[PDB]
DNA sequence: CCCTGTCTGGCGTCCTCTCACCTATGATCATGACG
DNA sequence: CGTCATGATCATATTATTACGCCAGACAGGG
């Protein structure tokens, strides 16, 4: 990676292998010249140590460090733990179609439904809206299009208006507990910045609204859109799976 | 009386208890601890001067040279404080040394050096101090805060009931020196003593007694005591003192003085030992088994085989008594080994010891310390004098010395900074004492036990570890060259010095950037008592008595101010009153309760003096003298609180405020909010944010203008005197007379600080807010700063509220605004952002910041001038065109999008060699005609100054009165007066007037210098263009607003003006909160504080009435004096008949919004006084108004409670927050989407989502979640065609991070495949 | 390990007079290399030495095509293999 | 116990994602063992179909086709 | 603490009084730092070792089953068999005491009709099917798990039941906690379990036994009151 | 070989936001000035 | 014209410990 000022602060991968570069060059040249009878052993023993250092950094006894404190990172440091391919990358993932915001209460809403703001579903929504323009002809190509979008003209709201009517999206709290954490409504837009939440619905995501924070999905696909009808709209989890008690308590 | 500033607007003070100690400098703690480190300190400590004489003289490898110390100096910075953090550099001063060399001859160490040389030499910068308190680092201002850590000294801790599974406890004394080898002394269950050191391998503990050159006969000497066995005649006679046999069951009939004693089967009572101590029995009878088993002392040699009898600590067997007594001994000395009174531990410990002498200890130490090689008895000798006996590797401070004497009961608190052989013992002894029953163990949380480190000491140990690195080079160029040729700064280099103490105050983890968005965050921040850090323990492993409140931290530490989260407690705050002691632990302040009377006198008193007295409580009555008036009364004794009499108390507090800190004071009624709220309100009243015209609390509770003088935001008057000029941009003061210096003639000017960015990006202003021709007094505020009003503190501003549930819009927690609130624009907070873009140098060639640039109109350049940035003043929008850069391909800087704004200041810097362009010439034309016209006017002003001087003077002796102005005014000196003081006087104001000439002539070169130059910077790069935006952020739903108790709230919706509850008169309401947050969440004092302000604002609009009428002074100084006298024994009593009719109407002028009422913490205005204060106004007693509705126009049943409250909006803002994303930019080597927000980022679908949705049966939108709005490249773009065109279906593939996965398991010795 | 390897009295012997070879090294700079380039428009392949100047510059190959035209640079110039 | 009962299952994949990596690739590295994604999470990782709800049914129709 | 804080928020509190409020207050915001620390792991682990378990079958075949009775601590009967056996497949076809009388058959999930006519009849212990006695390879089967929860029907053929399982245990440990003679309440009939007694020469019944338990029996046939009796306890009865 | 103590390996919540920081020191070579 | 001094540019890895805690399973100590 560049740091932008003339030097690349290496990752310590690269400062590994060339630590074993180094000592293997050694070794195949002091190996070339002749070793010194009980010598050509040291130098073995720098290289087992170097490839230790590599494989797994801090098993052998104490570790290596590039700046200052900190061991710098092996292979199994990358495989292993928390900040790894396991956690990090692989179960769970960073997601496009995605936004953020504050939430808030709003009480003129159905259940079914959460308010959501204009600019938010105007940018989640961007390709459907390239679609329906290319669809019903207002720009022929994908360029004419977006500068429509980017300069927001008086019809593309029309245009989400008619992407948005029966198109589910997936309300998330930050600490999801149990499985109702993740629901689905059916968006209204709003004037403002903030996501109108029905008060009722927030018994299951135990949400007050002190400054609260929900992210928003999409669904692309068909599938999906149907399984967030079907399985995981907001009306139909009225029940916890703990028990038989309801979850639209009034709080 | 009161000051001029305080017969403006004089705050209204319910308090009954008399103060007697005023709340001292709140920044006492970092000034007074950097003003200890450097400051010219003789006879050695504390300072540089003990790193300067502690590490000095390096003396080399017998080559007879020695570098010794003479004194050191700093110089004054090149940059002043604006400058340094215009430009960014460090605000650091340049520290001479004068060091001296000295060269020895051969066979005389003792004799003539030949040649000496001393001289001045440059080592490292370090940072000053600026006047606030804080380090300019790199431009940006730092605070390195106190830390909170172990008390150097000896610690006998107890490992309680956890090891062995079997409950018995174990004792270890740790030894904590300051610096150097720790030294542990501990127990096992077999009851050996094991010594260790810096928790290695573990030795029994006596061999480290032989290694202080003790004989076994000696540590028998010191660690029992004897038992003599005379044989006289009969059967072994012994010694007894009975004092021995307290409980012990003998196993035959004691007689003595042919008397039966103590009978076989029994005990020995204790008037059995009254019996035998009063006969004076001396000489009992023993049995053959009674010494079966007891432990010789010493050796017993034989004097005709010369052999050994038996070996010093050993059991007695019969042949061994058949042995010493035909060789000719008649006393025998052993040892008493009870079970509960004295064990033997050192003689068990003995017992599995192998060494048997001094060599063998040593050598035994030397192996365990470095492992595996030949020890030899020097280095054994070298390595055990360098590990505790040397000045060099072991230090004890002062107060690890006085910690070691007050624990072991001493007498000197004075020793040197080694241990020797006696400290050793009587550790070993103090520990066998505690394992024997009695003394007690030593807690931890303790505060006679945690020190406080500060910036002074932290820098000097860190510069200190610079100079053992140096002495490590030094003690190498001083042995190896030539002498006498070079100088003591060819060997001397800055490098490590520098390094080390910029890289302390640059990134450590207690030097931290300073939280600066109010003046309440400001001087809370730099009084922070720290748990963290290097010493301390850290967050994700301790603990749980840590994060507990001791019952010591009683008036030194606040108990409520402390952030939740993942380090409570142990991110403390220091109290008010709270002190540093001269060691470094906390001393609060008390009075002296003699016998009868409470005498004023303050008297400092640390965390262990604390316990030994008994201290009565804050708020306990007394009549006028001192004399208690109950005869019961609420005390503490030793860490618990109790009910004492009258007249054995010894000390009570000195004010009521002094358990809580400076951010927790500022809350009115703190005494009836329950703790979790109040910390809650705490902590947001420091993250609030300041608005456009800042008010004033309503209810304050007195401390705002300790908080506002007391820290750095203000404009202070330096000495009194009256205002000549007041300006926007400056202001100017013409000093009285009785405070002038003779000399200087003298006339201040203050520079007021103008919108600039603030660390989190707020708008630090300052606001002249005295008028012309106005006197003001020494020690006085002129110029209000940001979340300030007339030198109080406003953070946020107060509206009126009414608490009802009002159509579901304040649901949980949240807040319902009028369009009142913001058609006022008085939350309207203004942002300022800085925007940088750098002239990189590559290659092709280098960059071009000139507008001349390819793919633009003229719809993105009529915005910019002719060389490329942006107009001053232009007001751009998101995504426009500030600084045009092209490389050589478009690079121009851009408005990042979503941000509006106004361009304020725009700064170009450029590296010396590089072509100026029209727009920098036009900057330093600017800036060269704003320090001419600014040190012209220097001296225009101090001359026109020393010339009122020369008027003043020439008033008497000499006059001229028509004479004076015919002539030019530069010549008043040649008039017709004799030798005087006049004479004298108007030649020192000519040497002070060609001083100011010549100074001139010499500041404005420098000046011309300064503006003219280049400045150094980053590698490669051409120009900096600096552009400030101004952002006017308003209020919208979705941002965060909180009172002062806890009551947070995303305000929900911003109604109409129409639709708010309005009363019986036509007042609106302004804010609707909820009234169910009140009983579950226990503040129940936000509603006292709604009804005082109400009654506040009762008597303004009662002030208004009497005023709009146009009423004569009479009717108003009957009902302000009425306001203010209306109460119990109360502090303020003021008095309207000495403000003399004019002060009167400006008084009456700032208190017609709204009468200001300090409440003070925990001595407030009670419920009754409310409440006739409520009568004084026409106000309802109950202060519940009736309400009436503004949709339906009906009046709301049972009548609700408004008032004012308060409220703070935080910068918790929405659009912050706020982000969506369709498709951006991705990762490099995990092909994902990037994270946060300045990078247009996605939101991580983290695991426990995954989960919620294997939960349900969602299988498709989990696939499509992270497959292909993820991770799969074809399969997005594949997606990103077929949204496009309609189509909404997926086509699968892999992700691609698992094909990475493959790979780094691939890379190992593992081979994993895909099957198939 | 702790202490030193025990060195007997065999190799202190043995290394009293050797490298009996001749310039052998790393193979970096001799008659008949490879050398990379680091420097200059002529950079990015690859070159050989030949007969370099001593205390100033060295020998650089540069060809393209089936061509060559040598170009003296100091080994910091270049980048030796 | 849970952490034991999950750390000693017949598929590496799961063992790897749970606690310590190190000796689960080691033994199964070793022994040469052979995960065939066996339920939800080796499918969530190797990215597809949960054999949970709709992925329920095709999985019976994949492995039916086996 | 033995002086008590005799001051209420609508008056004040003076200092220690105020002190000692804030010792109690930080160490619960302590305790819920900590306690979400260990909450989230214990979530994790459960899910980690559930992880796996699909309702693959529809019928397992087998008729081993657990006991389904009311807890009893030794009070009130804590936990009542209506909200035990609330829908589940019985294991054993549950006979009335009008014995050879069948009230419900063996494969009959307990609803809320079925519950109330259990809680008339007094029903004893209805043997009902659990997961943990299944017979399914690979999975568990539909009958042996019981009512889809959240839901009113039986579970469908698919709901991956261990991720359900796990969040709902580890869900609740946000609010968890971190840091002479028997007398009755009732009346009835007295049933003794595991007992070895004889008499004693005052006319009583002594007990030989530590295992012993005493139970009551109500008039309807369950048990309302259980004792564990200790060795060589005197009955007066 | 049968305990029983020691040792060293594992593990210790989620999501987001902000900020700084990411060498300097020594040696060698070249150029300029002075003798 | 030559020598010396000063300034600028380019080049590599200690420089000469202590304040978590539990569980668990293997390795080894004692008997
Ligand atoms: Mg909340
Ligand atoms: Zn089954």
């Amino acid at each position: 990676v560049p740091l932008d000022g003339g030097r690349f602060a290496t990752s310590d991968l690269n400062d590994l292998y060339r630590r074993v570069i180094n000592r293997n060059n050694r070794l195949k040249r002091l190996l070339d010249l002749a070793a010194p009878d009980i010598i050509v052993r040291n130098e073995k023993r720098m290289l087992q140590e170097a490839v230790d250092a590599l494989l797994d950094n801090g098993r052998r006894g104490r570790a290596i460090t590039g700046s200052n404190k900190r061991p710098l990172k092996s292979l199994a440091d990358m495989i292993k733990g928390k900040q790894g391919r396991f956690r990090q990358n692989l179960l769970g993932k960073r997601v496009d179609y995605s936004g953020r915001s504050v939430i808030t209460v709003g009480p003129y809403l159905r259940l079914h439904q959460c308010g959501l703001p204009k600019k938010m579903a105007l940018e989640l929504f961007k390709p459907f809206i390239y679609g329906k323009l290319e669809l019903r002809g207002l720009a022929t190509t994908i360029k004419a299009a977006k500068k429509m979008v980017e300069r927001e003209e008086a019809v593309v709201w029309d245009i989400l208006d008619e992407v948005i009517r029966e198109h589910p999206v997936l309300l998330n709290r930050a600490p999801t507990l149990h499985r109702l954490g993740i629901q689905a409504f059916e968006p209204v837009l709003i004037e403002g910045k903030a996501i109108q939440l029905h008060p009722l619905v927030c018994a299951a995501y135990n949400a007050d609204f002190d400054g609260d924070q929900m992210a928003v999905h999409v669904p692309l696909t068909l599938e999906a859109q149907l399984e967030a009808r079907a399985l995981m709209m907001s009306t139909n989890n009225i029940l916890s799976p703990a028990n038989g008690e309801p979850i639209i308590v009034p709080s | 009386v009161y000051s001029y500033t305080e017969k403006k607007r004089i705050r209204k003070d319910f308090g009954k208890r008399p103060q007697v100690l005023d709340v001292p400098y709140l920044l006492s703690i970092q000034l007074d601890s950097f003003q200890k480190f450097i400051e010219q300190d003789p006879e050695g400590q504390y300072g540089l001067e003990a790193a300067f004489r502690s590490v000095f003289p390096i003396q080399s490898y017998s080559g007879n040279s020695e570098l010794q110390y003479v004194s050191y100096r700093l110089g004054e910075p090149v940059f002043d404080v604006q400058e340094c953090q215009i430009r960014g550099v460090t605000y650091s001063a340049p520290l001479r040394v004068k060091l001296r060399l000295v060269i020895y001859e051969r066979e005389a160490p003792e004799g003539t050096v030949k040649d000496i040389k001393e001289q001045e030499v440059y080592m490292g910068e370090i940072p000053l101090m600026t006047d606030n308190g804080t380090f300019v680092i790199n431009g940006t201002e730092r605070v390195i805060v106190s830390q909170l850590h172990r008390s150097p000294g000896v610690f006998f801790d107890s490992d309680k009931g956890k090891t062995h599974s079997s409950g018995k406890v174990l004792y270890n004394a740790r030894i904590i020196p300051y610096r150097g080898s720790w030294l542990d002394f501990e127990f096992d269950p077999k009851d050996n003593l094991f010594v260790r050191i810096d928790r290695r391998r573990k030795l029994p503990a006596t061999i480290i007694l032989r290694a202080l050159n003790y004989t076994t006969e000696q540590i028998l000497d010191l660690f029992f005591e004897k038992v003599i066995f005379e044989i006289r005649d009969n059967k072994l006679q012994m010694e007894l003192v009975p004092e021995r046999l307290r409980g012990e069951t003998a196993s035959f009939d004691i007689e003595a003085n042919g008397k039966v004693y103590v009978e076989k089967g029994r005990r020995i009572t204790a008037r059995h030992i009254r019996q035998l101590e009063k006969d004076d029995v001396k000489l009992i009878e023993v049995p053959v088994e009674y010494i079966a088993g007891k432990v010789v002392a010493k050796d017993y040699i034989d004097e005709s085989t010369g052999e050994l009898i038996c070996a010093a600590n050993m059991e007695l067997s019969l042949d061994l008594l058949a042995k010493l007594s035909q060789s000719g001994h008649k006393r025998i000395e052993t040892l008493f080994t009870n079970d509960l009174d004295h064990g033997p531990y050192i003689s068990e410990t003995l017992r599995v010891d192998p060494t048997n002498d001094r060599l063998s200890a040593l050598v035994e130490i030397y192996r365990m310390m470095r492992p595996g090689e030949p020890p030899t008895r020097e280095a054994a000798e070298s390595l055990f004098e360098n590990l505790f006996f040397s000045e060099d590797r072991y230090d004890l401070s002062a107060v690890g010395r006085m910690k070691f004497n007050r624990s072991l009961l001493r007498e000197e608190i004075e020793g040197s900074g080694i241990l020797s052989k006696d400290d050793i013992i009587d550790v070993m002894k103090k520990l066998i004492d505690i394992r024997n029953g009695k003394g007690e163990v030593d807690d931890i949380d303790h505060l006679g036990n945690r020190r406080i480190r500060s910036v002074g000491e932290m820098a000097e140990n860190q510069f200190r570890v610079g100079l053992v690195r140096v002495e490590r080079a030094v003690k190498e160029r001083l042995s190896l060259g030539d002498l006498d040729t070079l100088m003591p700064q060819d060997m001397i280099n800055a490098k490590p010095i520098s390094a080390a103490v910029k890289e302390f105050f640059g990134s450590s983890q207690l030097s931290q950037f300073m939280d600066q968005n109010n003046p309440l965050s400001e001087i809370t921040h730099k009084r922070r008592i720290s748990a963290l850090g290097p010493g301390g323990l850290t967050r994700e492993r301790a603990g749980f008595e840590v994060r507990d409140v001791h019952p010591t931290h009683y008036g030194r530490v606040c108990p409520i101010e402390t952030p939740e989260g993942p380090n409570i407690g142990l991110i403390n705050s220091l109290s008010v009153y709270a002190q540093t002691n001269e060691y470094g632990f906390l001393e609060t302040p008390y009075r002296k309760v003699t016998d009868g009377v409470v005498t004023d006198e303050i008297h400092y008193l640390s965390a262990i003096e604390e316990g030994n007295y008994v201290i009565a409580q804050a708020n306990s009555n007394l009549d006028e003298e001192g004399h208690f008036v109950e005869d019961l009364v609420t005390c503490r004794s030793k860490g618990e609180s109790s009910l004492f009499s009258r007249d054995q108390v010894d000390y009570m507090d000195v004010s009521t405020q002094q358990v809580v800190s400076v951010g927790a004071s500022l809350i009115p009624f703190l005494e009836h909010d329950d703790a979790n709220r109040a910390l809650m309100g705490a902590n947001m009243q420091r993250q609030a944010v300041p608005t456009l015209r800042a008010d004033k609390p309503l209810v304050g509770t007195g401390m705002e203008r300790a908080v506002a003088v007391d820290s750095g935001v203000t404009a202070v008057a330096k000495r009194g005197g009256v205002v000549q000029y007041v300006d926007a941009s400056r202001i100017v003061i013409k000093v009285n007379e009785d405070e002038m210096y003779p000399g200087e003639a003298g006339i201040d000017i203050y520079n007021l600080t103008k919108y600039t960015r603030s660390n989190q990006n707020t708008c630090i202003n300052q606001m002249p807010c005295v008028s012309l021709g106005e006197p003001v007094e020494r020690g006085d505020v002129l110029a209000d700063g940001p979340s300030t009003d007339l030198g109080e503190l406003a953070l946020g501003q107060n509206m009126r509220v009414a608490f009802m549930p009002w159509n579901g819009y304040n649901f949980e927690d949240s807040i319902l605004v009028s369009e009142r609130v913001v058609q006022e624009d008085r939350f309207t907070t203004i942002h300022i952002q800085e925007l940088a873009c750098v002239s990189r140098d590559t290659k092709l060639g280098p960059e071009e910041i000139t507008a001349d640039i390819p793919n633009v109109g003229e719809a993105a350049l009529s915005k910019l001038d002719e060389s490329g940035i942006v107009y001053i003043g232009a007001e751009v929008t998101g995504g426009d065109i500030l600084v045009g850069k092209v490389t050589p391909k478009d690079s121009s800087l851009r408005v990042p999008n979503g941000v509006s704004g106004t361009v304020i200041d725009v700064q170009v810097f450029t590296r010396d060699g590089v072509e100026k362009d029209k727009r920098a010439l036009e900057i330093e034309e600017m800036q060269l005609k704003q320090a001419k016209k600014d040190l012209s006017e220097e001296l225009q002003i101090l001359e026109a100054g020393l010339f009122s001087r020369i008027r003043a003077v020439l008033v008497a002796g000499g006059v001229e009165a028509e004479k004076l102005d015919k002539l030019p005014r530069d010549r008043w000196l040649e008039l017709g007066l004799t030798d005087e003081e006049k004479q004298n006087q108007l030649e020192q104001l000519a040497e002070q007037y060609d001083e100011l000439k010549h100074e001139f002539e010499k500041k404005l070169e420098a000046k011309r210098r300064k503006i003219t130059q280049g400045d150094d910077l980053a590698p490669g790069v051409l120009k900096i263009v600096k552009v400030y935006l101004a952002v006017k952020r308003r209020i919208q739903p979705g941002d965060k607003m909180a009172g002062r108790h806890g009551n947070k709230g995303v305000i929900s919706k911003i109604n109409p003006i129409e639709d708010m509850p309005y009363d019986e008169n036509g007042t609106p309401v302004d804010i609707v909160l909820n009234p169910l947050g009140v009983p579950s969440r226990m503040n129940i004092g936000q509603i006292l504080e709604t009804h005082l302000g109400m009654a506040a604002k009762g008597i303004g609009d009662k002030i208004n009435a009497m005023l709009k009428q146009q009423q004569e002074v009479a009717k108003l100084r009957e009902f302000i004096q009425r306001a203010y006298d209306l109460g119990a024994d109360v502090r303020q009593k003021v008095d309207l008949s000495t403000f003399s009719d004019e002060e009167v109407m400006r008084l009456a002028e700032n208190l017609r919004k709204g009468m200001p009422i300090a409440t003070p913490v925990f001595d407030g205005a009670k419920e009754a006084e409310i409440k006739e204060l409520l009568k004084l106004g026409d106000l309802p007693t109950s202060g519940q108004i009736r309400l009436y509705d503004g949709r339906t126009g009906e009046q709301f049943e049972r009548p609700v409670t408004v008032g004012y409250m308060y409220m703070l909006k935080l910068n918790h803002l929405v659009d912050d927050k706020m982000h969506a994303r369709s498709t951006g930019s991705y990762s490099l080597v995990t092909q994902q989407p990037l994270g946060g927000k300045a990078q247009f980022g996605g939101q991580r679908f983290g695991e426990m989502e995954v989960w919620a949705l294997e939960a349900y049966g969602a299988a498709y939108t989990l696939q499509e979640m992270l497959t292909v709005k993820s991770d799969d490249v074809n399969g997005r773009t594949k997606m990103y065609k077929n949204i496009v065109d309609g189509n909404h279906q997926m086509e699968p593939g892999m992700p691609e991070s698992f094909n990475v996965l493959l790979k780094e398991i691939r890379s190992l010795g593992i081979n994993i495949e895909l099957e198939d | 390990g702790a202490s030193p390897a025990i060195v007997p009295s065999a190799v202190i012997h043995q290394l009293s007079v050797y490298k009996p070879k001749d310039i052998v090294d790393p193979a970096t700079p001799y008659p008949g290399d490879k050398v990379i380039i680091t420097e200059g428009a002529f950079e990015g392949f690859q070159a050989i030495f030949t007969e370099p100047d001593g205390e100033a510059r060295s020998m650089l190959l540069l060809n393209l095509i089936n061509k060559e035209i040598k170009h003296s640079v100091k080994n910091t110039e270049f980048r030796k293999l | 116990g849970i952490t034991k009962a999950s750390l000693a299952t017949e598929s590496f994949i799961s063992a790897a994602s749970f606690q310590e990596t190190t000796r689960v690739l080691t033994e199964a590295a070793v022994a040469g063992k052979r995960d065939e994604l066996r339920g939800l999470k080796e499918n969530v990782i190797v990215g597809r179909l949960i054999p949970a709800g709709t992925g329920y049914a095709y999985h019976q129709d994949r492995m039916r086709r086996r | 603490i033995e002086t008590p804080i005799t001051a209420n928020f609508r008056e004040g509190l003076n200092v220690l009084q105020y002190f000692i409020s804030t010792h109690g207050a930080r160490k619960g915001l302590a305790d819920t730092a900590l306690k979400t620390a260990n909450s989230g792991y214990l979530t994790r682990r459960l899910v980690d070792v559930a992880q796996d378990l699909v309702v693959t079958e529809d019928d397992c075949g087998t008729h081993e089953g657990i006991m389904m009775t009311p807890v009893i601590e030794g009070g009130d009967v804590k936990e009542p068999l209506r909200d035990r056996v609330l829908g589940r497949v019985t294991a054993e076809d549950v006979l009335k005491p009008g014995t050879a009388d069948i009230l419900v058959p063996r494969n009959t999930l307990l609803h809320e009709q079925w519950c109330d006519l259990l809680e008339e009849n007094s029903v004893d212990a209805v043997k009902v099917r659990s997961v943990v006695s299944c017979d399914t390879d690979f999975g568990v089967c539909a009958h042996c798990y019981g009512r889809d929860l959240a839901r009113g029907h039986i579970i469908n053929k698919g709901e991956a039941i261990g991720v359900i399982a796990a969040q709902s245990i580890g869900e609740p440990g946000t609010q968890l906690t971190m840091r002479s003679s028997i007398q009755v309440k009732n009346k009835g009939s007295i049933k003794l379990s595991n007992v070895k007694s004889v008499v004693n020469s005052s006319g009583k019944l002594v007990i030989t036994s530590r295992n012993t338990e005493l139970k009551l029996i109500d008039e309807f046939g369950r048990t309302k009151e259980s004792y564990k009796v200790p060795y060589g306890a005197v009955l007066a009865k």
